[PDB]
């Protein structure tokens, strides 16, 4: 259970496969998620699979399948600032310590 | 003098009128400034921390 | 008892400051205080001076022989410094004699030896190496770093710059740090002599000029506790130098010194060092 | 006392670090040290005007002395150096007077030469050739 | 005032412009609270500006300590062994950048 | 030198006390409990200032008429003199009129 997310490379076909398995026509990226059961099944399958869930703050924002598609291909990367600074390719005269 | 008083009359009335319409216009265009969402929310950053 | 915390904290730290001024602690070396990364700071010492070193070689330039011995005294409960310091002081002696033979061709070689033995003295080199952060990087036994040791490490750093990047860059290094130490200093503040009159006499024999007559040019307050004399020194009734003094002997010796500065090109008006 | 003042040693000490070098009780007793410290700061700012003034009269004393060594007087030197378009100022002329007295002697020679051309030019009046050092360089 | 204060003459450290120019600033020591409202502008300075600054002059070795402080400081140390401790307490990133460049530029 | 030499004992504050954790609960008992109570019926204090705010002359008048009959003798007397003083102050003294 770690908030790091790295989007898959077969995400188009997986997501499309889930859209067919919840249903199916062409132009499937413009399917409205107005039906609430359809949205719950689609995002519940994706959360079960990818381990990455659409938050409550964004859950109303996807009204098409394309928006879920655009959500599941942002890399949410989670580590401490000590691990972000020390990995940002420091010059040889910066030294950072964490008295924590 | 370069002119008589009859010659100078109204030779600069337009520029004087425009100048005062500018003074008048800056006087009658006074109002409170716009208030923004970004400023009010930007006060939340006083408790921005590291992770 | 006034409630609160902030005035008691401020007052607590002012008491700490008066404790540090009344009884200050003995100075600890810099590597035994917070914020020290030895490797990072050797690299910084390289980039600071605007040259490159082979870093291991500069690392051995800071490692003394006293430090290894007291370190192995501490083991029972490293290349030394001496090779690089030998090369560095040999080279800096010959390059200082190159510069000072080129820009002062009339000097006696006794004078060049005393100039070079000033610019590589303990006072000069220890004054330079405490402001280039050499002392902070010296691995020595005792603190503060004793002046013979620090002289040795400074010339070790010159030896490491020599093996790093050749004789020309070290020539510019020595030019920019040792030669600039003779700016604003008179010749006989560096090359001390006794009996300048005899020295001036011998030098005038070497140019095949006659012995100079010392000859009182100007004076004032002769019968007071504050006289002033200007003794001149003539050669075939043309003066070579004239100097003031509180007595006549003082002014004559000093006129001898003015003449010696004038023979050797080391006047106060000489063409400055071209950097 | 609901909230009385805790941080009062430091207000006093803000004043008294400026008084530590006075005499008498002005160096210790805040009530006396405040009047003297205020009064010291007022003098300290009005003394900027007098620093500038006294430097200038010091320079005029030194230029006066050094130019009297060459027979000139001070108005003659300054006037007839302006008239040569040598716009050196008093600080520099006083420093040349002390440290470079041959340059100062040659400036006194240039100013007395210009002074004589002023005399000879304003004596033989009418259309004549101007003086050599009397010529000016026109800037456009 | 001038009679209360000490004075000195205008100087360099080792004839600092004659031969070559040497940056007189050896170490900076930032100390920055992780959670703490006073070292906010310090935090945004370490994240944005300190790496660029550390590259623009490599003769300066920079230590960011990041302990729980209640006032953040920077401690400039100089080649002649002077130490200037200045606070970056409740300063913006731009104000800290001008302060750090101020400490860099001087001796 | 009225400044203390040692810094005082630390002030240990429990932010997750019972009082602090439950502060503010039932301030909206009116607007989401069908208006059966007002929030001013939540406050406890003197009986003459539960859900009432006044300046000092009004606090004294209200205290006298609400509880003054069972006040102690010289407290009642002090309070009568305070109303008499504060009367003569608010009504006859000040800058603005
Ligand atoms: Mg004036």
């Amino acid at each position: 259970r770690s908030r790091a997310y790295t989007p898959p490379e077969d995400l188009q076909s997986r997501l499309e496969s889930y859209v067919k398995e919840v249903f199916l026509p062409s132009n499937w990226q413009d399917i409205s998620l107005e039906d609430s059961r359809l949205k719950f099944n689609l995002l519940a399958h994706l959360a079960d699979d990818l381990g990455h869930v659409v938050p409550n703050s964004r859950l109303h924002q996807m009204c098409r399948v394309r928006d879920v598609l655009d959500f599941y291909n942002v890399p949410i990367q989670d580590r401490s600032k000590f691990d972000e600074l020390s990995a940002s390719n420091l010059p040889p005269n910066l030294k950072i310590t964490w008295s924590y | 003098p370069y002119m008589t008083r009859e010659q100078e009359r109204g030779h600069a009335a337009v520029r004087r009128r425009e100048a005062f319409e500018a003074i008048k216009a800056a006087a009658t265009s006074k109002f409170p400034p716009h208030r923004f969402i970004a400023d009010q929310l930007d006060h939340l950053n006083v408790t921005k921390k590291w992770s | 008892v006034k409630k609160g915390f902030r005035a008691a904290f401020r007052f607590q730290k002012e008491l700490e400051r008066q404790r540090l001024l009344r009884c200050p602690p003995p100075p600890v070396r810099r590597s035994e205080k917070p914020n020290w990364d030895y490797h990072a700071e050797i690299q910084a010492f390289g980039h600071r001076l605007q040259e490159n070193f082979s870093l291991d070689l500069l690392k051995t330039a800071f490692v003394n022989s006293c430090y290894i011995k007291s370190e192995e005294a501490k083991r029972q409960q490293l290349k030394s410094n001496q090779e690089l310091s030998e090369q560095g002081t040999s080279f800096s002696q010959t390059c200082l004699t190159q510069f000072l033979e080129d820009e002062y061709p009339d000097m006696p070689t006794e004078g060049i030896k005393n100039l070079v033995d000033f610019l590589t003295g303990e006072e000069v080199v220890c004054h330079v190496a405490r402001n280039l952060a050499v002392e902070q990087l010296t691995l020595s036994e005792e603190f503060p770093v004793p002046p013979a040791v620090l002289q040795q490490t400074f010339f070790a750093v010159i030896g490491a710059l020599l093996q790093s990047s050749g004789p020309e860059r070290t020539a510019l290094f020595i030019r920019d740090f040792l030669i600039t130490q003779m700016t604003g200093k008179e010749l006989f503040e560096m090359w001390k002599i006794i009996n300048p009159m005899g020295l001036l006499v011998e030098e005038l024999k070497k140019r095949n000029v006659s012995a100079p007559e010392s000859r009182l040019t100007r004076q004032s307050g002769g019968t007071t506790a504050l006289p002033l004399y200007f003794v001149g020194l003539y050669c075939d009734k043309k003066l070579i130098a004239e100097g003031p003094g509180e007595t006549v002997l003082v002014a004559e010796e000093e006129a001898a010194r003015v003449a010696l500065r004038k023979l050797y090109g080391f006047t106060e008006n000489r063409r400055p060092w071209n950097y | 006392l609901r909230n009385r003042v805790t941080d009062r040693y430091f207000r006093i000490q803000e004043v008294l670090k400026h008084a530590r070098h006075f005499r008498g009780r002005k160096n210790r007793c805040y009530r006396l040290a405040v009047r003297t410290v205020i009064r010291a700061f007022v003098k300290c700012t009005k003394a900027r005007y007098l620093k500038k003034k006294n430097m200038r009269t010091l320079w005029i004393n030194r230029i006066t002395a050094a130019s009297q060594e060459h027979g000139l007087k001070y108005p003659a030197l300054i006037g007839n150096l302006v008239k040569c378009q040598v716009e050196l100022n008093r600080k520099v002329l006083a420093d040349l007077a002390i440290y470079e007295p041959k340059t100062f002697k040659s400036l006194a020679a240039l100013a007395s030469r210009r002074r004589h051309e002023g005399f000879a030019a304003a004596l033989g009046d009418g259309k004549e050739p101007e003086g050599i050092f009397s010529r000016v360089v026109q800037y456009h | 005032t001038a009679r209360g204060t000490p004075s000195r003459f205008l100087a360099s450290v080792l004839h600092n412009g004659l031969g070559r120019y040497v940056q007189q600033l050896q170490r900076l020591s930032f100390s920055v609270s992780r959670d703490g409202a006073s070292s906010r502008g310090a935090r945004e300075f370490v994240e944005r500006e300190v790496i660029d600054f550390a590259r623009r002059n490599p003769g300066v070795v920079i230590y960011v300590n990041s302990r729980p402080c209640c006032v953040p400081r920077v401690v400039a140390e100089y080649l002649n062994g002077a130490v200037r401790e200045e606070s970056i307490h409740c300063k913006s990133v731009e104000e800290i950048s001008t302060l750090v460049q101020k400490l860099a530029d001087q001796s | 030198i009225g400044i203390r030499l040692t810094l005082p004992p630390p002030k240990v504050v429990d932010r997750w006390n019972e009082k602090r954790a439950m502060f503010g609960v039932y301030d909206n008992i009116g607007i989401l409990g069908n208006f059966e109570k007002h929030p001013k019926e939540l406050i406890r204090g003197p009986i003459w200032l539960r859900g009432w705010k006044g300046n000092e002359l009004q606090r004294c008048i209200r205290k006298r008429k609400m509880v003054g009959s069972r006040m102690f003798a010289d407290d009642l007397h002090n309070l009568n003199k305070r109303i008499r003083y504060l009367y003569k102050h608010f009504n006859r003294h000040g800058k603005f009129r």
